């Protein structure tokens, strides 16, 4: 064609650039965002209903 | 403590001039009608009005009207079409003279029905403006171009018995003119409830009653709703 | 055109390379491993505070860095600044263009941004030079609706618009320092990394791009989702994000692992997400729906702990307090609830 | 990835006939409204036939009421498109294009010029 | 005597059972939240000035049984005032719907607080002559027996007037409706519903009553008359009540979402 070439090109291109990288095991990633969610638990309002006396929409 | 609640009255006081200020703004956005001016490129809107959208404020009878024009914006309407879910009506403009020159004809139908049976306007009525007449009546009197070669239904389709034309208009005229009407129509009582409602009108790119066209449909709109919250209708 | 027909071939054998990558990295699901975690339980989260004094719709909210104030904006066009404390309207600013679209709070808390159906962001100087709140800067370059705005901080903010880029500026000059291409569709929303070194954006392609603010360049590019995707948030950790499609489903993807970890979905919900937000930990992914509902989900599990129904029409935004104290939803019935 | 391949495309002869297939993937088959939407040489996209989900609603554009046959299959995933009476004036690049999004009725933007959710094309040529 | 008894138990039941419907769907609407507006504001009103004139019969059947200075008197004049603001009221919604049919402008608190004063203080302004010219020129021990068709003019002219009004009212919604309903077969269906529907909110029984049947006429037709009238007068809040608020769309919308609530 005359224009989608380009596109094309550029396509091609951040594919390449996508392909290069490195990756870790979704068992590890899944490892890691639940060692953050039990390290923040106590730090998290909505898990655990607080009391109202330090709840300043009470 | 009593910081505090000095800090508390004068917020109260902030937010009692704020509300005081957002009555006058509820009385004027009640007052006036929005309006959102839809259609082709080559549809004849832009004559009929005369940045990512444009406005223009008219007032009729003493009644303020704010229709909006979409300018810059890409031909994806999906997205920013659900702004106008409870916009008074949206004035779609059709160039009738289009059924060949491109089926443009066919594509503005397709926008109507995706219009008409959107999840977020189905509450919003459609003033349908059926523009360039005088070109779709010179079209069909020079007879070079056939309605029934891109829409086969005119052949034995025949002009409706309430049809009221004007004095010298050529009956293949009025019978091109009302199809066009017809296939909107198709469309709008298909699955059209008593929600929302189409006004089709055959106009001119040039008309001085145009605006008084987009008056009496949004006085009937206004009627209509009134008289559904009340179970009358 | 046969260099055309090589470069698609091209690409889908990149596309088949890049698919089998991240295959040979699926040793293990995500919802296997957290198994045996215990059930987070039931949620019950009661109304605390309803905020009114909006005529039309409101299509976004912002929390404050300080939990305490948001602002939020209708198509009636105004901007309201609200004190969730005590529901007081702190200020109530009148837009220039009343289709507005996204609204942005600064987080040092001086501005707030607007932007809509007209292309321009503008900036608002909330702290009193001499008193009252004006138009502090106006950005028009971009050539599409304004979906969504972000500040890095004072004089930088990222804006997501409808013409498929998303742009960097600069507020003292007014100019795009950064333009972000490679979307095919409108891009919807964006989030910003808590490190803002980097932010993701979903677009109406059903895919999700993780872009470097510095480098201006698209480094990974997420997709699973089916329709339109309307909205994004990174996980508080930072490696992960949440995704929110008109599919009926929320999604959540890993950047390390450059893939879907976990879908949340049920038979029983057959309408789009129009918002999606985490807890404080993380644990609860907060979204909202066409139907005036919120669903909260389990992020570790694929299974439902609570919903927020209050709303009386299409739920449009929703956020958490930086301290997550409270969640706030934004909807269509011109209401804003506090939930806790 | 969602992802539509359109083949069966080529030279014909007027008045022969021609097959389009679509094989779709990535998304819930079933869910969506299809549409079938072609681009002349030197023209705009123009919308031609579309199906329900079911494939009990089915609706053609003018030009090719009675020759043209769009039919679904949900357990293979495929959309196809039967071609029976050619014209010169039906050569054109012609996409299998999806509805946007799942469970509606309006369809918008199947037709736009930079679309997604729409396959890369077939040629059909019809010449002599 | 147990000719007027089957007329009592009509007129006491129908009493009571608008005094039920009235007061549930004064706590239906005042509920909900949703449907706070201002033709809420005013059916709310409405179903007051009901709820007053059933307590004013109540209060006048006790009496009755029970049976002179000031009881007498200050209870005649409260029955005029509570007749006179139910039909007052009924004026004021007419008005009100007729307003938004066939008018553009209006200021939202400004209207309501005319349309309050209407309802309320209009008829007061008649109510209290009526009661000053009782108590001065005839002097009478009690107001309850009137001996001069003059005096008695000061109350039923204006009750007559909004009674008129309202059925001019009422002619020009319907000639709306029909019009309406033109530009939609089957229209006859139509019509006769919302004009069924209609007759309760505005009240527009009276005059039909009073044009079909003759008064002058007596006979075993008095009877079967003035069944009728008593039976519609009783019920028409029971009507009013259960057509718009217990067949309300969106009354049952607001209570299947509050049902659904609570299933989630």
């Amino acid at each position: 064609n005359t224009a989608s070439i380009a596109q094309a090109r550029k396509l091609v291109e951040q594919l390449k650039m996508e392909a290069n990288i490195d990756r870790i095991k979704v068992s590890k990633a899944a490892a890691d965002l639940m060692a953050y969610c039990e390290a923040h638990a106590k730090e998290d309002p909505l898990l655990t209903p607080v009391p109202a006396s330090e709840n300043p929409f009470r | 403590t009593e910081d505090q609640r000095n800090e508390e009255k004068a917020q109260r006081e902030a937010n009692k001039k704020i509300e005081k200020q957002l009555q006058k703004d509820k009385q004027v956005y009640r007052a006036t009608h929005r309006l959102l001016l839809l259609g082709a490129g080559e549809s004849g809107k832009n004559t009929i009005v005369k940045s990512g959208i444009f406005e223009t404020k008219f007032q009729v009878d003493k009644v303020n009207f704010h229709m909006f024009d979409v300018g810059a914006q890409r031909d994806e309407r999906r997205k920013w079409i659900q702004c106008f879910n409870d916009v008074t009506a949206i004035i779609f403009v059709v160039a009738s003279s289009s059924y060949n020159m491109t089926n443009r004809l066919q594509a503005a139908l397709k926008l109507f029905d995706s219009i008409w049976n959107n999840k977020w306007l189905r509450d919003t009525s459609v003033i349908l403006f059926l523009n360039k007449q005088d070109l779709l009546a010179e079209k069909v009197l020079a007879g070079k171009s056939k309605i029934e070669d891109y829409f086969p239904e005119f052949a034995r389709y025949t002009t409706p018995e309430d049809a009221t034309p004007e004095p010298g208009e050529d009956p293949r005229v009025t019978r091109a003119k009302y199809f066009i009407r017809d296939e909107f129509l198709r469309i709008s009582t298909a699955s059209g409830d008593g929600r929302h409602y189409c006004y089709p009108h055959f106009t001119c790119s040039v008309d001085t009653e145009n605006i008084r066209r987009v008056f009496n449909d949004c006085r009937d709109i206004i009627q209509r709703m009134h008289l559904r919250q009340y179970e009358l209708l | 055109q046969s260099e055309l027909d090589q470069l698609r071939q091209e690409a889908e054998q990149l596309k088949n390379q890049i698919r089998d990558a991240r295959k040979a990295c699926a040793d293990a699901t995500l919802s296997q491993i957290t198994n045996n975690i215990d059930p987070v339980g039931r949620i019950q989260m009661r109304t605390r505070r309803t905020l009114r004094g909006h005529l039309a719709k409101i299509y976004a909210m912002h929390w404050g860095t300080d939990s305490r104030l948001l602002v939020s904006a209708s198509q009636d066009g105004k901007l309201i600044i609200w004190d969730s404390y005590t529901t007081n309207k702190v200020h109530a600013i009148p837009l220039r263009s009343s289709w507005v679209m996204t609204c942005a709070y600064a987080p040092s808390g001086n501005y707030v941004a607007c932007g809509g159906l007209d292309n321009i962001c503008s900036i608002y100087n909330l702290k009193t030079r001499e008193g009252n709140v004006r138009v502090s800067r106006e950005l028009a370059g971009h050539t599409g609706y304004l979906s969504c705005c972000r500040f890095l901080d004072d004089n930088q903010i990222v804006t997501s618009s409808g013409d498929t880029t998303c742009a960097l500026w600069d507020i003292e000059t007014g100019q795009q320092t950064t333009t972000f291409t490679g979307h095919t569709g409108d891009v919807m929303s964006l989030s910003l990394a808590p490190d803002t070194r980097l932010f993701v954006s979903g677009a109406c392609d059903a895919s999700a791009k993780l872009w470097d603010v510095r480098e201006g360049m698209c480094r990974q590019t997420f997709t699973g989702h089916e329709s339109d995707i309307n909205a994004i948030c990174f996980f508080p950790n930072g490696n992960a994000f949440a995704t929110g499609s008109d599919d009926a489903t929320c999604r959540l993807f890993d950047l390390r692992a450059d893939q879907e970890l976990m879908t949340y979905s049920h038979d029983n919900i057959i309408c789009g997400i129009t918002s999606v937000s985490f807890s404080k930990s993380g644990r609860l992914l907060l979204a909202g729906y066409d139907d005036f509902n919120c669903n909260v989900w389990d992020a570790l599990k694929a299974d439902r702990a609570g919903v927020l129904a209050g709303h009386d029409n299409r739920v449009s935004c929703l956020g958490v307090t930086d301290d997550g104290m409270a969640v706030a939803t934004g909807s269509w019935d011109s209401f804003l609830k506090i939930w806790n | 990835q969602v992802q539509l391949q359109e083949s069966g495309g080529g030279l014909v002869q007027p008045g022969g006939s021609l097959r389009l297939s679509c094989a779709a993937s990535g998304f819930t088959f079933s869910n969506y409204k299809m549409n079938w939407v072609r681009q002349a040489p030197g023209k705009g996209l123009e919308w031609v036939s579309d199906i329900s989900q079911s494939g009990a609603s089915i609706s053609y554009t003018g030009s090719v009421k009675g020759r043209f046959t769009i039919s679904r299959d949900n357990a293979k995933n495929t959309l196809y498109l039967q071609m029976n009476s050619l014209k010169p004036e039906d050569t054109a690049v012609y996409y299998c294009a999806r509805c946007p999004a799942p469970f509606t009725r309006d369809c918008f933007d199947v037709t736009s010029t930079t679309y997604a959710y729409r396959g890369q094309g077939t040629q059909v040529t019809v010449s002599s | 005597e147990e000719q007027l008894l089957f007329l009592y138990i009509i007129y006491t039941v129908g009493y009571a059972l608008s005094f039920s419907a009235l007061v549930i769907a004064s706590a239906i609407l005042l509920g909900f939240r949703h449907l706070h507006c201002t033709r809420n504001y005013i059916h709310l009103n409405l179903f007051a000035s009901f709820i007053l004139r059933a307590l004013s019969v109540f209060i006048k059947d006790a009496a009755l049984k029970w049976m002179d200075s000031l009881s007498c008197r200050l209870v005649f004049l409260l029955m005029q005032y509570c007749v006179a603001a139910n039909y007052y009221w009924l004026l004021v919604e007419g008005v009100y719907l007729y307003t938004l049919l066939a008018f553009s402008v209006f200021s939202e608190q400004w209207i309501f607080r005319l349309y309050v004063s209407i309802g309320w203080g209009v008829p007061l302004l008649f109510v209290v002559p009526w009661g000053i010219v009782k108590y001065l020129y005839e002097d009478e021990g009690c107001w309850t027996r009137n001996s001069n068709m003059n005096y008695w003019l000061i109350i039923r002219l204006p009750i007559l007037f909004a009674i008129g009004v309202n059925f001019l009212i009422f002619v020009r919604v319907i000639c709306i409706v029909v019009s309406k309903l033109k530009a939609n077969t089957d229209i006859k269906c139509r019509l006769a519903k919302s004009t069924l529907t209609l007759i309760p909110l505005l009240g527009t029984h009276e005059v039909i009553f009073a044009f079909v049947m003759d008064e002058h006429a007596r006979g075993t037709l008095r009877f079967i008359k003035l069944f009728t009238e008593l039976s519609f007068t009783s019920f028409q809040g029971l009507m009013v009540a259960i057509l718009y608020c217990f067949v309300n769309n969106e009354v049952q919308l607001e209570f299947r979402k509050s049902w659904e609530r609570w299933r989630l």
